[PDB]
């Protein structure tokens, strides 16, 4: 039977808004 | 007087404020840093995003094995939005 695991890369961002 | 403006929430924040942001079909945990630039730092690392939904650390959810049994999934986080699904 299948098992599946996920995660995220580039998960953290910085932006300027002013 | 120093603020960040987040167009995704449409709200204006003070320095040190935290909030949730909708973007890219996910929920981000954001902080108004300020830095004279309305600077915001946001992350999905402490949430799980699977099957189009957004989960918090410790949440569990069900989904059919794409078959044909159900999977139980859990949100672990582990600093990279980690989740795992196994047959129940």
């Amino acid at each position: 039977k299948g098992i599946v695991t996920g995660a995220v890369s580039d998960h953290t961002t910085v932006e300027d808004t002013k | 007087e120093e603020t960040c403006f987040d167009k995704y929430t449409g709200n204006t924040y003070r320095v040190g404020d935290t909030y949730e942001r909708p973007k890219d079909s996910m929920i981000w945990d954001c902080t108004c840093i300020g830095a004279g630039r309305g600077r915001i730092s946001c992350t999905i690392a402490n949430r799980c995003h699977e099957g189009g939904q957004s989960y918090k650390i410790g949440d569990t959810w069900r989904r059919p094995h794409e078959g044909g049994y159900m999977l139980e999934c859990v949100c672990l986080g582990n600093g990279k939005g980690e989740w795992t699904c196994k047959p129940i």
